[PDB]
């Protein structure tokens, strides 16, 4: 019954986004996912695929015959195209990691950057509870939740509320 | 009362590698190696030529398989297996460098040398080379002594270069299959074709012998060529076993004969004109929206990068982190 | 009239450095460059350039020959040139984007090492505001900026007027 | 009241590309590539030598036109296009490699190997080698009957390499214009050149002819040459159509005769000894600060690295973020 | 007599653990190793060597000859394996640069994941010092800092003191 | 009161490099070049043959200095340097290609290929060849007259391929020490050898003549070989100058006369069967945990890749940062 964030878990749940607010309040649970934030991580995704051809595609022609071989000459040719083989194989394979390392940072990336964004907007309002959650020190209806979410939240409209449930 | 935030997850996600760790699994993932290929030679849009049994080095001489070749216009120019470039056994000298350049012309065209010959027979023929009847190479004329045991003639033919392309010109050398038989066809004494441009002067003499016989014959003939600047003379001189040219080849990416720049494969597969192609090689084509392939190290023209590889996994996606209880 | 921090700007007008604090208080408004986290940043920009030299520089001699060539060796020579050439023209260019993507990190660094040094610094004194920015809840004269500047602020002589104008 | 912590921007900041993203705008940057060489030579505390007409093999044997640089020094080495090696039609035997070895010497040193004749010509010469009159090369001596269609001596000539370093010894065989003409200069017979070392044994015989007419002679002269390890001798054995050497040539990397080292360049650009320079080509010289080249792929010395780009902006601070109203 | 954390000090002290806390109560003075965060250190950190094997070990046989060479073949052999050699020596030394520096990042990763896992499990009840410490406004006998360093310390239990010492 | 977080450091830590920067102190290190090899062969468990003073090439043809490995089986075959391929002077045809064939078969099996003579000397001797008295080829016949200037006979001989593995056949060219010599052995007139396969066509004769005498002998005798393909005749047709084949060599990895696939290393080291080695160079092996090493470009087998550098140190601990007052 009990809900947290992404510090412990990821949300098999959260179907039509890719980051998103959980919630918990009188009038119940929900869940929202995120437009803006989902999209900045897509964005720097798609073009990916794209990028590795632009590093690594060219254009050649034939140096050695297949249907009447050129034996000297052709057995470095042979040596030549394997060994530069081996260079591409070890860039390639390189390339692939370098971009997934990237994909799954900065998606960890654009999480933190909202959780950054949604914690300096309730200030004084709210405490981290560990789990990529922040506990309420007020009455916060659906309306209020949206308020945070858009980012149209104002902390000082609850501020006295909060501090004198935080405190005492 | 509380709000978290969060980011999705799916129950089974995909393996990936990332520099630091193996087999991180994330949400999403597409191949980047392709490893399937389509089993055509793929030309649509493009003017392309199977030159089937025609061995691209035909294209110029002429044999009788090459018949619907001699003047060709392609973009993709298709070699096949069991191609013969000749008829009459022999072969041509700094072959693998003609071919290279037959290959990128973007076809060939010809035209009369000019030649003309007297008191000599000229329409020698060979059951190597037949069409109706025992013929020979469709751009070349035989040159014997008009009567047996008759010694040929010492002669000159010149020929300008007038275009403003360098000129392809091929000539041969007769190797009778004994002394006797060259006594018989060019008459004794000593055998000797000069040919001088301003920047090639090679001679050669005829090497008779008795060699295997293929195709019939015992004999051979060799073509040797030259490439030949506007505004320059080749001069052939000869008194015997010369295979001359009637016509010059030339390239048509140098010139409406115009056809720039081809690209030469080497294929086993047919041509399918209805789906598009920029790589190839022996299987077919290479059409691919992947960076890389692992299908041949050989393919050629617009091609993905060949590794040894035959997948390397790329996340379009984050880490999968499962849900918990 | 208002000022703002890094989260959301940059600052055109910071003129002699490349970090820097904007105050505001009964004096005034005031801008000053900060020049040990600016020098730390310069230091670690200077000598690339020189790095790319050490690692991609070398010493060859003549192998074909431009005034008399050398046919069949020569078409594989020129072969290999151009397939090394690309390979160096990766290697060159990956190496450019990885310094590049090295100096803008680099950077973020340096400002966010130096936040992070001021937040702590003003203790409970203080409360972000989002933009870059601490609201101080004490009265806090151009001589105490320079406290806060200069890392010996005293979060102590300040504390208690700073959490009678927090809480209440 | 409140404190901000920022940092600087600028209006309009250069673009950069990073791994992840293409156009990023940074406050400064810098361009890695160079594409601007200059135009010359730059020789600035370096001894070169430009051999202009003179082709560099001919420093060894000495035609006219190598007349001031038989002895030469040099840290860096200029060869020109136009240049000859030779006089007297005619070749080096692996000459490329011959090249490649005079290059990086350092400058060539020249001993004479000793050898003393008798009831030969000894002072043939050509028109082909004009100084004051017809002259031949100044490090070589042809050897001929002294009385025509006189038939030629059997001669051994025995030379040992006396110095610690390997010597350059180069022969001849010359090439008479006509079967006849051979007669003329060394009389009838069958002619065998045969030079003897510990690792080298070849023979040569002169193969006369009609040749094209190059530099107004028929004939050839053709060189060939061979390392002499310390206390090694070389043997001569020869009855005709001999070129002989009158000096060895010793490289100065291998010796105040010494110079270590040198670079060979070709290169169509003046001299300027103000300049400094490492690396050069054609063009001239590259000097830059910049890691990577564009200019040049076949650039020698110590060199930026060649790239197919033009351009790859390195970025010298930060992301440029723009101020908001 | 004092103590400080990361943030200013490494500790030479620290000779069982990577990671570790060090405390100060009435009790006195104590410092203990931290197993978990120290063994994900260590596992990310072998099994690096091995992988440097797997990326650039190959196969290969002789193309030319030391006891009868083979020239003009033979002087471009020299030249493309020369080539080929620059262009392992720049991956080699590229790569193990690159795994140095995720090798150093790691670590100080792992201290500051460990860090913000105490600074999320103190709540309010601590303060950060600005050095690496948590200064405790509660009274924290030995089994409570055992308590904070195997993450079972109740933040609630101690909350109220903590306030009362924290704003008066 | 207080709790503090923290990592461990050591006094002294060792300097490694990163992408940024160059001297980082870090706590723990690890070398990744290797330098240092053994200077022996490893071969614990490989079936090895030193060669010695046998040349591979011998153990095909059978001089005195290889008749210990006619037959052989190995996965690893060193050649040494004074090894000689030969006792009779000469040379083989296309040698560099038949040494990789022979490195590279796990050893070598030998048949009988069934020829018999008639009227012929078959016994022919050479002090070039010496063993208990002077000999010759243990798998190779010399063909003389029989009788000194007695002409020599024209004989042809087939062999057939029976086995599913390819055959090795090689043959040889004798060349007298002058034409004298030549008409004491094989008779006066024109010597032909003609050797044919279904691929392959040659034909040879003797070039007779005064060579420079080597182990006593100024005659010489090439070797040629050829490779049959399962179920295909070679010809053999001479009248003279024949060194002809008496068995034919099979590869054991085409075949328990079986042995897959051998490394064929060169070097200088002594065997020890007590060390496990994949990687050889001319000085031994290199057996290392590390991922590269400096010691030779040229190793062979399995092995870590050749860098210029001597050290590139890894880092396996964190960045040590020292304790403060
Ligand atoms: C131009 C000419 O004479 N052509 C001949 C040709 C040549 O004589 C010969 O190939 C030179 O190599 O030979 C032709 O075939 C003949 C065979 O039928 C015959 O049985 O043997 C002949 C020599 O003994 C000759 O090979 C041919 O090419 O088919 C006939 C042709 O007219
Ligand atoms: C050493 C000697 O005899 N040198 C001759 C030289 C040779 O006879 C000849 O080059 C061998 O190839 O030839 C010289 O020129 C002559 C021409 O003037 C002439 O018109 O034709 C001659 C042969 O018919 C001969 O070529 C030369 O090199 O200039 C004269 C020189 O004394
Ligand atoms: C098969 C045969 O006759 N073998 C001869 C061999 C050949 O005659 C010769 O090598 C052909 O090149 O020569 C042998 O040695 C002889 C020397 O002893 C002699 O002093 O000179 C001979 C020629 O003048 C001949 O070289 C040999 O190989 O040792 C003798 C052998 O029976
Ligand atoms: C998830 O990844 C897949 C790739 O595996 C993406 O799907 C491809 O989408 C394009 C058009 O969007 C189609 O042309 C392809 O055929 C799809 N590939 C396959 C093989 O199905 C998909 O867009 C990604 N979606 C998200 C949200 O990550
Ligand atoms: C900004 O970048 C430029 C490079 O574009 C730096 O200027 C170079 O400075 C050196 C000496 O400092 C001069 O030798 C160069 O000629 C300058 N380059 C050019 C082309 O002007 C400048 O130092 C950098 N400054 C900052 C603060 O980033
Ligand atoms: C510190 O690094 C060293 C490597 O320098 C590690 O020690 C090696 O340890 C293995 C077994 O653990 C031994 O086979 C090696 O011989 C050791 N190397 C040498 C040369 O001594 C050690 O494990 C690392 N320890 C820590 C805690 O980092
Ligand atoms: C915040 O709430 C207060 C309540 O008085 C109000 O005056 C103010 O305009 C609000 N908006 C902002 C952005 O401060
Ligand atoms: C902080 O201010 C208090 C005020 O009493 C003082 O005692 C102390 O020495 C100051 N300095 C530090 C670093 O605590
Ligand atoms: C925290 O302490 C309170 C004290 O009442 C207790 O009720 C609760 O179960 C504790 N545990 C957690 C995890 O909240």
């Amino acid at each position: 019954g009990a809900i947290a964030g992404f510090i412990e878990n990821g949300w098999e749940g959260l179907i039509d986004g890719w980051y998103g607010f959980r919630h918990q309040n009188a009038q119940g649970q929900g869940t929202a996912a995120d437009y803006k934030s989902t999209q900045a991580a897509i964005d720097q995704i798609t073009g990916k695929l794209n990028r590795l051809i632009e590093k690594t595609n060219k254009q050649f022609e034939l140096i050695d015959n297949e249907f009447t071989e050129v034996q000297q000459i052709g057995n470095v040719i042979n040596w030549t195209r394997d060994s530069l083989t081996e260079i591409w194989s070890y860039n390639a394979e390189l390339l692939v990691a370098m971009e997934n390392q990237h994909t799954i940072d900065l998606a960890d990336s654009e999480m933190n950057k909202l959780y950054e964004r949604v914690r300096r907007q309730l200030r004084e309002n709210a405490e981290e509870d560990g789990t990529g959650c922040f506990e309420i020190f007020h009455r916060c209806d659906d309306q209020c939740m949206e308020s945070i979410r858009n980012n149209t939240y104002n902390h000082t409209e609850y501020r006295q509320e909060a501090l004198q449930n935080r405190i005492m | 009362d509380k709000i978290c935030l969060g980011h999705h997850a799916v129950a089974n996600g995909t393996k990936v590698n990332t520099l630091t760790e193996r087999g991180v699994e994330v949400v999403n993932a597409t191949e980047t190696v392709e490893i399937t290929g389509i089993d055509k030679v793929c030309t649509k849009g493009k003017k392309a030529v199977d030159l089937g049994s025609c061995g691209i080095l035909g294209t110029i001489i002429g044999p009788p398989q090459c018949d619907l070749h001699l003047e060709f216009k392609a973009d993709l120019i298709i070699e096949r297996r069991n191609s013969s470039d000749i008829c009459y056994p022999g072969r041509f000298t700094n072959e693998e460098a003609l071919r290279q350049i037959i290959r990128e012309s973007g076809g060939i065209d010809k035209e009369s040398m000019g030649f003309r010959y007297s008191g000599i027979r000229t329409d020698g023929a060979t059951s190597a080379c037949k069409r109706t009847v025992s013929s020979f190479y469709s751009e070349m004329k035989w040159l014997s002594s008009s009567m047996n045991n008759q010694v040929f003639p010492q002669l000159n033919q010149t020929y300008r270069n007038t275009r403003k392309e360098p000129a392809l010109i091929v000539w041969g050398v007769h190797h009778s299959s004994s002394l006797d038989e060259q006594n018989k066809l060019y008459g004794t004494g000593n055998k000797l074709i000069t040919v001088g441009s301003s920047k090639y002067q090679q001679s050669f003499s005829p090497s008779p012998g008795a060699r295997p016989k293929v195709n019939g014959q015992a004999g051979r003939i060799d073509f040797h060529w030259m490439l030949l600047d506007p505004g320059d003379t080749v001069t052939f001189t000869f008194n015997g076993a010369f295979i001359a040219p009637d016509r010059a080849t030339f390239l048509r990416s140098n010139a409406i004969e115009y056809n720039g720049k081809s690209l030469g494969i080497q294929s086993d597969a047919q041509i399918d004109e209805s789906c598009e192609g920029e790589c190839f090689y022996s299987g077919g084509t290479i059409n691919s929206p992947l960076p890389f392939q692992n299908i041949d190290s050989r393919a050629v023209g617009k091609c993905p990068r060949y590794v040894k590889q035959s997948s390397l996994p790329l996340a379009l996606g984050m880490k999968n982190v499962p849900e918990k209880i």
